[PDB]
């Protein structure tokens, strides 16, 4: 009676929507980006500065 | 049936039939006490969905 079905847990068939019932997926959801922290810096005044 | 009708092939020689009365076209609506006897075979509907 038409069984909703699921992906095999395979990454490849989850984001082609590839199903094993009907109605195949759109796609994937969105749930953000993450990208890696930016390094803080060392403070210059250390070494003399001097604008050149 | 198929008696007067000399065709080999047996889709042509089917439609034959049809027209000359000989079978009936048996798309026709159910007796009302199919569906009431605790054992009715109820006919199912299925949809199927695919994403291009």
């Amino acid at each position: 009676a038409e069984i909703g079905g699921d992906h095999g847990y395979n990454a490849t068939n989850i984001a082609a929507g590839q199903t094993s019932g009907a109605v195949t997926q759109i796609g994937p959801a969105v749930m953000g980006m993450v990208r890696r922290a930016i390094p803080n810096l060392i403070a210059f005044d250390i070494c003399g500065v001097q604008p050149m | 049936p198929f008696a007067t009708i000399e065709e080999s092939d047996l889709e042509l020689a089917l439609q034959i039939a049809i027209v000359l009365l000989k079978v009936r076209l048996f798309s026709d609506a159910a007796s009302t006490s199919k569906f009431e006897s605790s054992d009715s075979e109820i006919a199912d509907a299925r949809f199927q969905i695919n994403k291009w």
